[PDB]
């Protein structure tokens, strides 16, 4: 099961705090199988791809994602320098690129003079090597698909988001700088990818602190409004069964004026 | 102890092969034992069918309650200068009376645990009927009225489930008692013999006394006692079987004489076994079972086709749309398909063929080094084609289809030479799958890459050619374009007419191969003859020495038609503008290098896979599900594949199985084609392959490790627990299966779905207990309405047509014991703990006794007696204002005051005792409020008393009437005074519950060593009971076993053996 | 001779003659144990699916399956990615009904469980003693 | 029903359940009453092993209300749509230069309500013409987002 709450969620410290708690979910058993999913990578890489496309493409990309299935980003060196970390080790070379430049690769000379290595690498281009390739201008509505479908995606950028990103290379190589789930896993960005996925009710969209998951939450309610599936507090506990100051829980009451001034019960405000 | 499992003797394994050829033995031990010294195993759970008893057996004893002694005149048996003390065959006691323990008197070799006990009507047997499915109730002595047929019914169940054994033969001694000689008294097994003579032979101690006990043994004959008849077959001096008297039950020995004969009709014998293994082994390998002529021997294995098909079923319903369920099936036929497979598999053949072929300095594109990228040569694994091996043996339950990852990238296009590679990798591996759209994938991959350059006429304006391969998936989407050929025209799409044309004709043709035998093993085939094996690809005799280059091969055919069409397609350089530089040359080259190639797999699937396939299948848990393969024929493609758990001529709600919710027949899977490719273009055998060598050292070590035999037994107690399940839940709720209609007086309630459920459950769960399993067993027959008749499984066609196979479900012991004991217990229904008729609750005082289990017909009345007022649901009561009488509400509409005789349901009382008791009970003590309330069953406990003290009942009556609640009612409380033979003083006492019919039947005998009974009830020892020895006309076979159960039957005792499966294994030539 | 029981129940002069040798000669040419090896998961029977039936009280038993069939396919044979997966198939089935825990018997949810129903159902109406 | 204290409801929703103890007029009527119409007497059954489509039930309920959510139900069920009709018309606006696929299987149920008659879509363009007026700083954005 899927539970998004409107906090930044971690494996780490959101247990810690007792957050579930903290929302009013009564989870007194501490059974450990609400599973976390740290989520602070998804929020800054929203921040930073927020600076190149628009945000109705990034959070109709975001939405569309399955959060249960595992998948990572690599991204690589350069095309003209992804050549030179083929050429020191050739061992580390996947046999889809040619006969004719491996063999070109993988010998002592210096290449210094190019007469057909000239050709063999500008005719050379990464898509036909890797099979995803997602590119530095892919409308990133498709790397969500790309990356609900496969567990390894190779891309050319950085403004990428759904998954953590680790390096193909050597840090020396680039020029722009698993996870145990229990069922019951909780953590922000809801999903309308699969059923079983849900969304918690309570907390307005008006008071939500962040801003970037109130911007999320807002897009996520003026699209989608009618397939969601809002569940109470007391929805969620039944489907269960460095202390930190500054942070208050906080409520809103309901009350409402009356007046017993004749012996007699009377509502007015 | 070896030659004992031949069965010749001299003076704990499972089987016990023998290779011919080398110096090798295979056994096989159960996986329960701590030691496995290097032995092979049984992983199936195999259920324990011969089961062993040398004790009595019975299931009846005789309870003393109330002990008493009496001055005797003879005290002891004396011998010259010895005394022998004098044992009373029966509880010597003022009132005894029967009860049921199951297995009292048994010595087990493995029991079943599965036990029936009862304790004596003094105390409290209420938890025997709120096992069940009371689990809510309060007042844990208590349980519901609504459920007593449950609670009956499973008890029957585990009264049957008990007395499934054997009897033994263990051993006799003769004796010279003077009251019984010559007759060779059989020995129980233990430490003293002696103790159990005066309780297993009621007329060995004579007539010393005068007593009841002692004119009922001179009323007995003499001869029949002891052994009565022997075979004349013995190993030694031992006979193998022998008929005895001795005290039994007529109930226990019917149904271990019916599981006897259920297992007499299973048994099997050696030739029969290497018959079996030769047909199935076809010719490879010679196998024989040598044996001793002998006739005890006993293994229960022939069993018939119509319990394989509803075993069948039951695995098929199993699965329910679940990969994980089905995932490890293939992969582990993928395993041994490799492991036995002659074939290996190296790229190193496509390398050492394109190594030669390279493209010079100024060329930007190089089709060999393009195809080589594209296949990976350097990869070795090869799961996708033994995937689609043992997906061949799985049609009907999972499709193979190809990924869509394999197909052109947004929908290809034929100007690029990586989509025409894309292109041939599909073409040739697409024939392998059981998928009955590939012919229209094959056709509709090259369309799409052919958009542009040539046309074809689309049915509708909806879709167009540029549709994707991926798509087309179910028949209802194939073109008629397609399926005629002369529509497309050959002056717009030469080629494309060229493709069409070649998957009309080259189309591998499916076929059909024996296998197994159906003679003594049966079959589990459904929707085919039972001894055939489709395939998708035609099949030959296999002979090694045929050329590699064999048009006749339907996929040698196909590999050089494709490669010719694509060549036809290189041909002109139309197709491909743009193209700036000549590459035809190449092209063709790498062509005519990849048609020539000395792929010896082709060679492998057309002769050598189908052999393989058809020696691993008899052999495995899940037989194959196969369902038919077409080739083109668009009608008669299968699509949807259901069961049916409800009858033929029922009309009953549409409860449709989870296995048509399938867009394919079955369980979408996706293969890679690369991998299917390349394990078809690559492919050798070893260079000094001998088959008759090989498949025999391949078959031996797996036919040393068979489940078939354990296999066919689980299949018997699977059919055996669908035709029992079936015969309860329509007993207990309302269906169209007519089951005779045995007990409906014990009153239940119209049972919904999920109540039909837990006692579904309870009688699987019970079952499984009772054989020893820990598998599934009827577990998914138990999601979705338990409430069914007969299983039935049937798939459609595209043209609506339905294939429907019903199997015909045979007679089951099992169920004919529950029904056999359930009219029995009709009529002996006292000694369970249940009366009949209803109760009287008022009182009675006197001194007079009459035992009120046996009323007089003063106290009680009926609907029919006249000034009795009969009420209903709607009785309300008014209070009587200023002295008046308050008034109780009639069913006719009258007001009647709290007087006199009325009629209650116990429903009545039920809904609102804590106001009817309050308004009620100074009326029933002090006034006349005799009530009868209707019950039809009910448990009951008795207190007895001395008649000739004080004694009264209210606090008895009042305690059951307060603990009566809404969702329970406890056990009756009966007060029934104590038999004395001296004449006693008599005291009043005061009686308020009486019965209304007879129930004083479980009642043995009063006062059993006095001469007579003069106070309290009257009963000496029952003579309808011990009917061959009371009657002499009676001959020693009859037993009036409906009406009256017997005790003291004739019982046959067997010794048999069980020897492993054996056989030497024989190569062949 | 008292067979142990599996799982639990309710209660709970002769001289030497020249046809005898040892040194035998001879390796088996697929091997002996490979097969072995390879049939005992043959051998083994079909997992259970208990899922959806009722328990031993009256409530259903609550044990992506594709998707994990998929990944037991890439976690046997030394992989990362499978080559024979149950997910991504490119065959669309959005009617797949595998049975679940959220259903009961009788057509509706598995939010209370069957037997706290029942016990609701019959605490509704109960009746104590007057004053 | 779903709820904290469940126990309570069922005397509230079915009146006829209760035995008839006294002459009190509660009791007078449930023994006027008519014992069979309790609870479920119909239902859709569809798939074995799931949950049932839609019953009808023997509760405590104001017709009115009834009467206003059938209608409501009425609406939606005329807006309902098929996967197979989407295929059709996401196909249609492709110009088959992108495919959709859809299952062909005995489905369980669904209610998408998206259908709606051309007046509706006539009324609203008018709507939103009469919005924009004689303004070319809100329909700028629009041409800008299609170029």
């Amino acid at each position: 099961a899927y539970i998004a709450v409107p906090a930044v969620v971690d494996s780490r410290s959101s247990e810690a705090i007792g957050l579930l708690e903290s929302f009013g979910v009564d989870a007194g058993s501490d059974a450990n199988d609400v599973s976390y999913q740290d989520h602070d990578y998804v929020v800054d890489q929203l921040q930073y791809m927020l600076d190149g496309y628009e945000a109705g493409d990034v959070i109709d990309a975001l939405v569309y994602r399955n959060w249960l299935h595992h998948s990572v980003y690599c991204l690589l060196p350069p095309k003209s320098q992804l050549l030179e970390y083929w050429k020191s080790n050739p061992s580390v070379i996947p046999d889809n690129v040619d006969r004719r430049l491996r063999k070109r690769l993988m010998l002592k000379k210096d290449l210094r003079k190019d007469d057909e290595y000239n050709q063999l690498a500008r005719a050379f281009k990464i898509s036909d090597v890797y099979a995803p390739l997602i590119s530095s201008t892919t409308s990133p509505m498709t790397m969500i698909q790309n990356l609900n479908q496969g567990e390894i995606v190779y891309t050319t950028t950085d403004r990428v988001i759904g998954a953590r990103v680790l390096l193909y290379a050597p840090r020396k190589y680039y020029a722009s700088t698993r996870v145990p789930h229990s069922r019951f896993n909780v953590g922000t960005f809801p999903s309308i990818a699969t059923p079983k996925c849900s969304v918690m009710s309570g907390v307005d969209i008006e008071s939500i602190p962040n801003e970037f998951i109130k911007l999320f939450y807002q897009r996520v309610k003026s699209i989608h409004a009618n397939i969601l599936n809002d569940i109470s507090p007391q929805i969620v506990s039944d489907m269960i069964n460095h202390v930190d100051v500054y942070r208050v829980d906080v409520v809103n009451v309901l009350f409402e004026v009356v007046d017993v001034a004749d012996g007699l019960r009377s509502v007015s405000r | 102890a070896h030659v004992a499992s031949h069965g010749l003797h001299g003076n704990r394994h499972i089987t016990e092969f023998i290779s011919s050829w080398q110096n090798h033995p295979i056994v096989q031990v159960s996986a329960d034992v701590e030691n496995r010294k290097t032995a092979q195993l049984l992983h199936a759970d195999t259920p324990r069918l011969v089961t062993w008893d040398a004790g009595l057996c019975t299931s009846f004893k005789i309870v003393p309650i109330v002990p008493a002694q009496v001055p005797q005149d003879v005290l002891a048996y004396t011998f010259f200068t010895s005394s022998y003390a004098i044992q009373s065959p029966f509880p010597e006691a003022a009132v005894s009376r029967i009860v049921v323990h199951t297995r009292w008197a048994s010595n087990v070799d493995f029991d079943r645990d599965s036990s029936v006990i009862m304790a004596p009507p003094t105390e409290n047997n209420i938890h025997l009927f709120k096992q069940l499915l009371n689990t809510e109730t309060l007042s844990v002595r208590g349980a519901n009225p609504l459920m007593f047929r449950a609670n009956v019914l499973h008890m029957l169940l585990e009264f049957v489930l008990d007395n499934l054994y054997l009897n033994r033969h263990t051993g006799f001694s003769q004796d010279h008692t003077p009251f019984t000689e010559g007759a060779n008294l059989r020995s129980l097994p233990g430490p003293d013999a002696e103790k159990w003579y005066s309780i297993m032979y009621p007329t060995r101690m004579g007539t010393p006394n005068v007593s009841k006990i002692c004119n009922f043994v001179a009323s007995c004959v003499r001869n029949r006692v002891g052994r009565f008849d022997r075979a004349q077959m013995m190993n030694g001096a031992m006979s193998e079987w022998v008929d005895v008297f001795e005290t039994s039950d007529a109930l226990t020995v019917s149904i271990r004489g019916r599981w006897m004969a259920r297992l007499a009709r299973m048994n099997i014998n050696p030739t029969e076994i290497e018959w079996a293994l030769t047909e199935c082994a076809q010719g490879y390998v010679t196998v024989t079972s040598p044996y001793a002529p002998s006739v005890n021997r006993l293994m229960p294995y022939r069993i018939s086709n119509a319990e394989r098909q509803i075993s069948q079923i039951i695995r098929v319903m199993n699965i329910g749309n679940n990969a994980t369920v089905i995932q490890p099936v293939l992969q582990d036929i993928s395993v041994l398909l490799q492991r036995i497979s002659p074939l290996q598999i190296d790229p190193t053949i496509i390398s050492n063929t394109m190594s030669t072929v390279s493209e010079s300095t100024t060329q930007t594109l190089s089709p060999a080094s393009s195809i080589l990228g594209k296949l990976r040569p350097s990869n070795s694994d090869f799961s996708s084609f033994r995937v689609a091996l043992a997906g061949w043996l799985y049609n009907g339950v999972v499709t193979t289809v190809i990924d869509d990852s394999s197909y052109p990238k947004d929908g290809g296009s034929v100007t690029s030479l990586e989509n025409l590679w894309d292109f041939f990798i599909l073409a040739l591996a697409l024939p392998l799958t059981t998928d009955p759209c590939a012919p229209v994938k094959a056709f509709m991959t090259l369309a799409n890459m052919m958009v542009g350059f040539e046309t074809i006429p689309m049915d509708n304006q909806i879709y167009t050619q540029s549709r994707r391969a991926s798509a087309f998936s179910t028949p209802h989407t194939w073109p008629r374009c397609f399926m005629n050929i002369q529509l497309i025209s050959p002056i717009d799409a030469p080629i494309l007419r060229q493709w069409a044309e070649i998957i009309h004709r080259y189309w591998p043709n499916p076929s059909q191969i024996r296998y197994g035998t159906p003679n003594v093993f049966g079959s589990a085939n459904l929707f085919t003859p039972p001894e055939v094996l489709l395939l998708p690809i035609d099949h030959q005799p296999a002979n090694v020495t045929t050329p590699t280059l064999d048009f006749t091969n339907e996929l040698t055919n196909w590999r050089a038609r494709v490669c010719e069409l694509m060549k036809n397609l290189v041909d002109n350089q139309r197709y491909q503008p743009g193209w700036t530089q000549s590459l035809v040359s190449s092209m063709r080259g790498t062509l005519g290098k990849l048609k020539l190639i000395k792929s010896m797999t082709p060679m492998y699937l057309q002769q050598l896979a189908p052999v393989e396939l058809a020696v691993i299948a008899p052999m495995l848990p899940f037989p194959p599900f196969q369902v038919p393969y077409v080739r083109l024929d668009r009608d008669r493609v299968p699509t949807m594949v259901g069961v049916t758990r409800q009858s033929r001529d029922t009309i009953t709600q549409p409860a449709l199985s989870l296995s048509t919710t399938n867009t394919t027949v079955g369980v979408p899977l996706a293969l890679d084609a690369r991998a299917i490719t390349v394990a078809l273009l690559s492919g050798k055998y070893p260079p000094d392959l001998v088959t008759n060598v090989w498949y025999a050292d391949a078959i031996y070590p797996m036919y040393a490790d068979t489940e078939v035999f354990s296999n066919l037994q689980r299949d018997v107690i699977t059919c055996e627990a669908v035709q029992t399940l079936v015969t309860l839940v329509a007993q207990i709720s309302e269906t169209q299966y007519p089951v005779d209609r045995y007990l409906d007086w014990i009153p239940s309630l119209r049972a919904s779905a999920a109540t039909a459920a837990t006692f579904a459950e309870w009688v699987n769960t019970s079952m499984k207990t009772a054989f020893d399993l820990s598998d599934m067993l009827l577990e998914p027959l138990l999601s979705g309405d338990p409430r069914m008749t007969q299983l039935a499984i049937q798939y459609q066609q595209y043209n609506g047509r339905t294939f429907n196979v019903i199997p015909e479900m045979p007679g089951s012991v099992i169920a004919d014991c529950v029904q056999l004991t359930a009219e029995v217990f009709n009529h002996e229904y006292n000694l369970f703990g249940i009366a009949r008729g209803d109760i009287i609750i008022g009182r009675v005082q006197s001194t007079h006794l009459w035992s009120p289990l046996a009323p007089p017909p003063d106290l009680v009345f009926d609907r029919d007696t006249p000034g009795v007022h009969i009420f209903g649901r709607d009785c309300r009561i008014s209070f009587g204002m200023n002295g008046a009488a308050p008034m109780i509400r009639d069913e006719t509409g009258m007001m009647v005051p709290f007087e006199g005789n009325w009629i209650f349901p116990l429903a009545l009382w039920q809904m609102n005792t804590r106001y009817f008791n309050q308004q009620f009970d100074a009326w029933i003590k002090t006034g006349e409020l005799r009530i009868r309330i209707e019950m039809g069953a009910y448990p009951y406990m008795l207190h007895y008393y001395d008649p000739r003290q004080y004694a009264n009942a209210w606090n008895l009556t009042s305690a059951w009437l307060e603990e009566i609640t809404p969702t329970s009612i406890p056990s009756v409380p009966f007060m029934v005074p104590i038999s004395s033979d001296h004449d006693i003083s008599s005291a009043p006492a005061v009686q308020y519950i009486i019965s209304t019919e007879y129930n004083d039947r479980s009642l043995f005998c009063t006062n059993s060593s006095s001469p007579q009974t003069i106070a309290g009830p009257d009963k000496h020892i029952p003579v309808e009971r011990y009917n061959i020895l009371t009657n002499p006309d009676a001959p020693p076979t009859q037993i009036q076993l409906p009406e009256v159960v017997d005790l003291y039957n004739v019982v046959t005792r067997y010794a048999y053996e069980t020897p492993p499966i054996t056989a030497v294994v024989m190569g062949v030539p | 001779k008292r067979i142990p029981r599996k799982t639990k129940g309710k209660s709970s002069p002769a001289t030497a003659e020249p046809g005898t040798s040892n040194c035998e000669h001879y390796k088996a040419r697929p091997g002996i144990a490979s097969v072995q090896k390879a049939t005992e998961s043959a051998e083994l029977p079909m997992k259970n699916n208990d899922e959806g039936t009722p328990d031993k009280r009256g409530n259903t038993k609550g044990a992506d399956e594709a998707d994990d069939a998929t990944k037991k396919q890439a976690k046997d044979t030394e992989k990362a990615k499978a080559q024979v997966t149950y997910s991504d198939t490119g065959i669309n089935n959005a009617n797949e009904l595998s049975r679940s825990g959220n259903v009961d018997n009788e057509g509706g949810s598995n939010q209370k469980p069957m037997s706290t129903r029942i016990a609701e159902a019959t605490s509704a109406i109960v009746s104590k003693h007057p004053a």
